[PDB]
């Protein structure tokens, strides 16, 4: 017998075994200027038919296919229409009376209580001071820095607004001095200093901001559609889904016929204009104050104009001398081609044109994310217009957008009215700019679907291990992961547990905790060998001592120490809460029970509570200056201080207010009492230049 | 792949253990748990996955 | 005979009919005792009572 497990689905419904069709339960092990090649010159060739124009600030070539020839094939196009995208937008407003005008206000409020911090919040991100990938709070700071040297210092009010008014202030600067620390300073001319502003990588810090806006003003509007499920997780999208199907296969009556496209869009973000992008906010935001319209539409402008960089370059071996170069992608312009293959002397000679000082010019399309979700009130504009009103006919059709991923039911008559529907469908989302894919879309009768890995039946149908931040942080973060899945994603009783014993095991392996009277070698055994012996009581232990275990299901939820109390030792209770441990470490209320893995853990910060080990001047500078706060007012590190004096002197009045109260109360031997009186003296001197 | 689908003469998982169990529900996921482990802790597979 | 399971909350219900073959592990010690002697005189469901 050849064993074929694949025939199981002979029995068993697909989607009642789907998860034998994915094969890696993480992330794969496996996973180049060649790829950055190609998307830009894709993104070209889908734009063949629009103006070619000369940005007279950047120096580029971009290419506008904005209200360009409609397509004459079902080849991807990007030839989006304004008259289209107005129109569709106009009529989504109509259907939600008051979206727009009522979103923008819930955004006038964060666009003025948001400080510069929220910058920092993110991932790794592009540098124009270094041309180089650094993260983003070292990346805010070294921007700051810098704009102070040329200065433009209204960044200081602490408003990310403010901080964008600078931005745009050095955007018209004619020299950005660079300094560097040897001490090289590095003058940029202003065109140059634009280029590498507007830059996206393999985009920078000055654009974070107007993106952050115009993303919090589409989750706004997308909240309240609820064909929309990008702003929402796990139940909510599956209650949308079951919303929609149960809408629209009850037909009143029996000559409805309905039908499910479950699909994908292809290249939907190589054809997303972003003039387009502009094209709706200039719509979205009417009637509203006009500082209010030149803070949520910038990105669209900057975007449209952005130079992509290359990336790293293509290596050059000899096969006799065994050499290897890595020919910078800068040179890529100004070189003899004898050198490359074949595919990429095409790549190459096509993208040469487009090159500006090793930069490309791709204008017409729009990066993976950025706008993710107004790109997707952009979809769910053509699923509003099939509600049976601007169709005026029999066929009508609705469904759910998640940014490139659909689930349209096109209800109709008879079969000759699905496949118009489904035909006008295409052609409206064609002349948007949505390009649908036909390689990944299948249309079935309504009853089974598919909506961004939901695989819908009737009814709907990579984090087990040690985390690694504590050894009481780990035994929480597991136990409450193997409860959130039996909770929300359908993880039964059996699989609980056997995900439970796993995870003791893989803890126990990673922190040497194996119980005391098995008798595995490591480092820590013979101390917790020791441990096993002096206790009277056996159970209380925990299991990162060498001690038992508890958690079955009942008791998920309840942290270890909390579970181990009945039945821990006097003697033990108090070496292990001891809250003068040289171990336990938090200086945040950020994380007191936070992990990024973000997660909201319980612990009971015990000794296993430690923590594992790990342009400007002093990077630590704010740091010093925090810390040493934090130092003068304890509660710096749990509640944001609000006051008015300045740093210095709050710091130098405490200072001198504890003195005199401890030397009144004989804890500071007079003697230090005036050396301390002395040194403030000295700081407040230093204070009055 | 016919060879990794086979028994052996071996039990190549030794789990660990489980708090008692006081859930009528507790028992059945035990003995479901049980069931699976028993049939499945010979699998060559299993010496693979130790292996 | 009615047998509980406290564990299980199950409450279920064996008929005298089954007697003759049920293992004798769910009853205490007295009534296996009485089982054991009785189960020679079972005919039929029934027992001798000469």
């Amino acid at each position: 017998m050849d064993v074929n497990p694949t025939l199981l689905f002979l029995k068993v419904p697909v989607q009642n075994a789907i998860s034998t069709t994915f094969p890696y339960t993480g992330d794969p092990p496996y996973s180049g200027t060649g790829y950055t090649m190609d998307t830009v010159n894709r993104t070209h060739q889908y734009s063949e038919k629009g103006k070619w124009t000369k940005n007279t600030e950047t120096g580029a070539p971009q290419l506008n296919p904005i209200d360009g020839p409609l397509p004459e094939d079902n080849e991807p196009s990007g030839y989006a229409q304004t008259d289209c995208v107005l129109e569709a937008m106009a009529f989504l407003e109509e259907s939600h009376p008051g979206i727009f005008e009522n979103s923008c206000l819930e955004t006038m409020e964060i666009v003025q209580q948001t400080r510069v911090d929220k910058l920092t919040q993110g991932r790794q991100t592009y540098d124009w001071t270094l041309n180089r990938n650094q993260p983003a709070a070292t990346a805010l700071a070294n921007t700051i820095e810098i704009f102070r040297s040329n200065g433009l210092t209204a960044n200081e009010s602490g408003r990310l607004i403010d901080f964008l008014k600078d931005v745009m202030e050095s955007m018209d600067k004619e020299e950005m001095e660079i300094t560097t620390h040897g001490k090289k300073k590095q003058r940029l001319n202003k065109k140059s200093y634009l280029i590498r502003a507007l830059t996206l990588n393999t985009p920078g810090m000055q654009i974070r901001g107007f993106v952050y806006f115009v993303e919090t003003l589409a989750r706004s509007i997308c909240e309240k559609l609820e064909q929309s499920g990008l702003p929402v997780g796990g139940n909510e999208k599956k209650a949308k889904l079951a919303n929609v199907v149960r809408k629209m296969m009850t037909n009143s009556q029996d000559t409805e016929l309905s039908f499910t496209i479950t699909g994908d869009n292809t290249k939907w973000n190589e054809n997303q204009n972003p003039r387009m992008f502009l094209a709706m906010i200039t719509y979205i935001t009417r009637n509203q104050p006009e500082w209010f319209r030149n803070v949520l539409s910038i990105a669209p402008i900057m975007f449209s104009n952005k130079m992509a960089r290359l990336g790293r370059g293509y290596m050059f071996e000899s096969k006799s001398m065994k050499l290897r170069t890595q020919i910078p992608a800068e040179m890529l312009a100004n070189i003899d081609l004898k050198y490359f293959n074949e595919l990429t002397k095409k790549k190459i000679e096509k993208i040469r044109p487009l090159l500006i000082d090793g930069t490309a010019s791709l204008s017409p399309g729009m990066m993976m994310g950025m706008f993710n979700m107004l790109s997707t009130v952009l979809g769910v504009s053509i699923l509003n217009l099939g509600q049976k009103r601007y169709t005026k006919t029999t066929y009508w059709w609705d469904g759910l957008q998640s940014s490139d991923d659909f689930a349209l039911i096109v209800n109709a008559p008879n079969h000759e009215g699905i496949q118009a529907g489904v035909d006008r469908f295409y052609r409206t989302c064609k002349l948007v700019g949505i390009n649908m894919s036909k390689k990944k879309s299948y249309i079935n009768r309504t009853g089974t679907f598919e909506f961004t890995s939901f695989f819908y039946r009737y009814g709907f149908v990579p984090s087990f291990g040690v985390s690694g931040i504590n050894e009481s942080a780990d035994m929480s973060i597991g136990v409450t992961v193997i409860k959130n899945n039996m909770i929300n994603n359908d993880l039964g009783p059996a699989t609980a547990q056997m995900a439970l014993q796993l995870f003791i095991k893989d803890y126990r392996y990673t922190y040497r905790c194996h119980r005391g009277d098995t008798q595995i070698q490591t480092r820590r055994s013979f101390e917790l060998e020791k441990l096993w012996e002096q206790t009277r009581s056996k159970a209380g232990l925990l299991v990162s001592d060498g001690g038992p275990n508890l958690y079955n299901i009942r008791n998920l939820h309840i942290p270890e120490v909390c579970l181990k109390w009945e039945l821990m030792d006097e003697d033990y209770q108090g070496r292990l809460c001891n809250p003068l441990n040289p171990f336990v470490s938090h200086k945040e209320i950020e994380s007191v029970n936070n992990a990024v893995v973000s997660m909201e853990y319980d612990a009971v910060a015990t000794t296993h509570s430690w923590i594992p080990k790990r342009i400007l001047e002093d990077e630590q500078m704010y740091q010093k200056c925090c810390n040493l706060f934090e130092k003068f007012f304890p509660s710096s590190s749990y509640r944001r201080p609000v006051g008015i004096s300045s740093m210095v002197e709050a710091m130098v009045s405490r200072a001198r207010i504890d003195a005199r109260i401890d030397f009144e109360s004989g804890r500071i031997k007079k003697e230090e009492f005036a050396e301390i009186m002395k040194i403030c003296s000295t700081i407040e001197e230093l204070r009055r230049p | 792949f016919n060879k990794a689908c086979e028994l052996t003469d071996s039990s190549w998982i030794e789990l660990d253990e489980i708090g008692e169990d006081v859930a009528p529900i507790e028992h059945i996921a035990s003995m479901r748990r049980n069931y699976f482990t028993a049939e499945v802790s010979h699998c060559r597979a299993t010496e693979y996955i130790m292996k």
